[PDB]
């Protein structure tokens, strides 16, 4: 109150100084349920592949893909990705996915 | 409408004080109202602005 | 397979008063006993709506320009109205959405589809005629979902293309009037929102014929168009559209 | 493609995934972590790209089905629907209020009370009056003059600091 009134005397009152403004405690993010996962299974565990001069072209839409457990799996002998990143590749939403 | 001036005082600041909240929504030249769009879509040079 | 049916009555479409349809539901908030003011794609308050029959000899399929929004009435007994088609030239120059429910399920698609002149469905008196597409080349969606569907039915419906987001807002009404239009209010609930992506001019509905030559059974419907304009919404105590006003049909509702 | 071949003539299985961004909307994503949620406690909540601080109770809005937002006369988001668990939820906002400082002359005294305005005690000589939280000031039965006013018909004086 003295800083507040720029006097080292205060005189009989009610004096507003301040705000008590409450803090947040937590941070909860609520999504809907994780459904209509994407077919990766139907291209990654097919029974017969194709061969490389007729190679296989998958379109792949309205779907949500999980690359993690792709990364996670430790099946595959080469990862390699060109323009994105594992983590890049679950935060950002792209219009069309060819495999 | 007996009691209209008591009325009109009270209908004039719930007005006034609904016109300051509605004036947050407004973007004011800006990319957004929400100052949370702006911290997340920009970098400090252009947010600042 | 395409079929040109050459046994039908010339007669111009007919008008008619929208009276206070069109109505739907602008957004996914719920509101309770205030009033809302929106600037969205709406239908004029009595506008003239367009008016095609299918009777017996009346069989109203042509094929209409889509504007900014498509209000679509359906005064419907037996279902004879199954789908619609949307695009801009509607050949497999460019490319087409396809709307269909026949007798078991409800399939949107996104094709090149080489469309017929006459595309229709049709049902033996059980539904054994499919002519609607010729051929389907570069399909890039795919969408199921569930069935959608005197005149015992009203079904309206509100298409909008909007930021390549394709809105279907719907409703189901019990009805028992012969003839026009019901006069009174029906708020229209979000139905689908669908992700196209494509360019939308012109449209054409799908009829189902009854073979026992051809009889089209007793259906009308009714194409109003969207304007952007303000309307002033009422909601009432449980979040439901019971009262609207058009800011700009008369100076009393201004 | 023998199962003797020595590494470099085994074979190998190839997918290769092609991400591209069209002038159309973009459906294939990652999922979005969902937490647990909590009640009663002021949070930073972000249901479905929609962000924000504030208490989250239980609602008795029912919503329609298609319905997922709430809001005011003001346009503020007071109530919201869960995704995972189909439920309403309000929105209060987290506690703020002035701070208030009720004292004598420095002169007189140098004991000093706390008005925490609209301010419930819990969550904060304890005394809850309807302008606030008030610490420091021993309440009591008896009727004075106003000598320092609080509000709500609440005065303070000096006698240590009584309300
Ligand atoms: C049904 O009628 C339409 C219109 O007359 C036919 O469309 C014509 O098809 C011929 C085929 O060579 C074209 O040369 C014309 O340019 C088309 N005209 C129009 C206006 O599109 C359609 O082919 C007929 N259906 C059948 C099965 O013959
Ligand atoms: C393929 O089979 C493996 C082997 O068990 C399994 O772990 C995996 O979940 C399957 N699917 C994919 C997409 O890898
Ligand atoms: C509706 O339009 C037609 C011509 O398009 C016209 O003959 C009719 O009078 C119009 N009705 C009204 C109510 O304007
Ligand atoms: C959509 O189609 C119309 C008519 O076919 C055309 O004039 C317009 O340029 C098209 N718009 C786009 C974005 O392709
Ligand atoms: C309805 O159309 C779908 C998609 O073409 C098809 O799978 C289904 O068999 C059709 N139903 C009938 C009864 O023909
Ligand atoms: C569309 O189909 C035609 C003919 O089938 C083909 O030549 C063309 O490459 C296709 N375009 C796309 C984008 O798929
Ligand atoms: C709101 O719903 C209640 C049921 O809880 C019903 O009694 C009431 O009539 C509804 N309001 C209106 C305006 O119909
Ligand atoms: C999502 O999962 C929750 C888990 O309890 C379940 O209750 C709910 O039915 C699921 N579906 C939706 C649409 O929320």
């Amino acid at each position: 109150t003295k800083c507040t009134l720029k006097s080292f005397t205060v005189e009989k009152g009610i004096y507003q100084t301040s705000n008590f403004r409450v803090q947040p405690t937590e941070s909860i993010v609520r999504f809907p349920n994780i459904t209509n996962l994407c077919p990766f299974g139907e291209v990654f565990n097919a029974t017969r592949f194709a061969s490389v001069y007729a190679w296989n072209r998958k379109r792949i839409s309205n779907c949500v893909a999980d690359y993690s457990v792709l990364y996670n799996s430790a099946s595959f002998s080469t990862f390699k990705c060109y323009g994105v990143s594992p983590t890049k590749l679950n935060d950002l939403c792209f219009t069309n996915v060819y495999a | 409408s007996a009691l209209g001036k008591l009325q009109d005082v009270v209908n004039q600041n719930a007005q006034a004080l609904n016109t300051l909240v509605k004036q947050l929504s407004s973007n004011f030249g800006a990319i957004s109202s929400v100052l949370n769009d702006i911290l997340s879509r920009l970098d400090p040079p252009e947010a600042e602005v | 397979q395409c079929v040109n049916l050459t046994t039908r009555t010339q007669l111009p479409p007919a008008y008619t008063n929208s009276f206070t349809r069109g109505v739907y539901y602008p957004d996914k908030v719920f509101r309770s006993s205030v009033l809302h003011s929106t600037q969205d794609l709406f239908l004029p308050f009595f506008s003239n709506v367009t008016w095609f029959h299918a009777i017996h000899k009346r069989f109203d399929n042509p094929v209409l320009p889509f504007n900014d929004g498509v209000y679509f009435a359906s005064t419907e007994k037996s279902n004879i109205i199954r789908g619609w088609i949307f695009g801009t030239t509607l050949d497999s120059k460019t490319q087409s959405l396809l709307i269909v429910n026949n007798a078991t399920n409800v399939v949107i698609k996104v094709c090149e589809f080489q469309f017929c002149n006459d595309p229709f469905l049709g049902v033996y008196y059980m539904e054994s005629e499919f002519r609607v597409y010729s051929s389907a080349n570069n399909c890039t969606f795919e969408y199921v979902s569930q069935p959608f569907l005197n005149f015992k039915n009203l079904r309206e419906f509100v298409f909008k293309n909007i930021d390549g987001y394709f809105k279907i807002y719907s409703k189901h009404t019990p009805i028992n009037l012969v003839r026009d239009l019901p006069q009174g209010f029906s708020a229209l609930e979000p139905l689908v929102d669908l992700p196209i992506g494509i360019n939308i001019t012109r449209f054409q509905t799908l009829l189902a014929l009854h073979r026992s030559g051809w009889t089209a059974g007793a259906a009308a419907y009714y194409v109003g168009y969207l304007q952007p304009r303000t309307f002033l919404l009422k909601y009432n105590e449980n979040g439901t559209i019971t009262d609207a006003v058009d800011c700009a049909l008369d100076p009393l509702s201004e | 493609f023998q199962p003797t071949y020595g590494v470099g003539y085994q074979p190998y299985r190839v997918v290769v995934l092609s991400f591209e961004l069209l002038h159309a909307p973009a459906t294939v994503c990652g999922p979005k972590k969902s937490t647990n949620l909590v009640k009663n406690k002021c949070v930073n909540f972000n249901f479905n790209g929609l962000t924000g601080t504030g208490v989250l109770t239980e609602s008795n809005k029912k919503f329609l089905p298609f319905q997922q937002f709430g809001r005011d006369i003001a346009d503020t988001t007071d109530a919201v629907r869960d995704p995972q668990t189909l439920e309403i939820l309000d929105i209060t906002p987290c506690s703020f209020g002035g701070v208030s400082v009720i004292t004598p002359g420095t002169n007189t005294s140098n004991q000093v009370a706390v008005l925490y305005q609209d301010v419930n005690c819990t969550e904060v000589n304890v005394f809850q009056t309807r302008a606030g939280c008030l610490i420091g000031a021993e309440h009591v039965n008896n009727s004075y003059e106003c000598d320092i006013p609080i509000g709500a018909g609440i005065c303070a004086s000096y006698q240590s600091i009584i309300a």
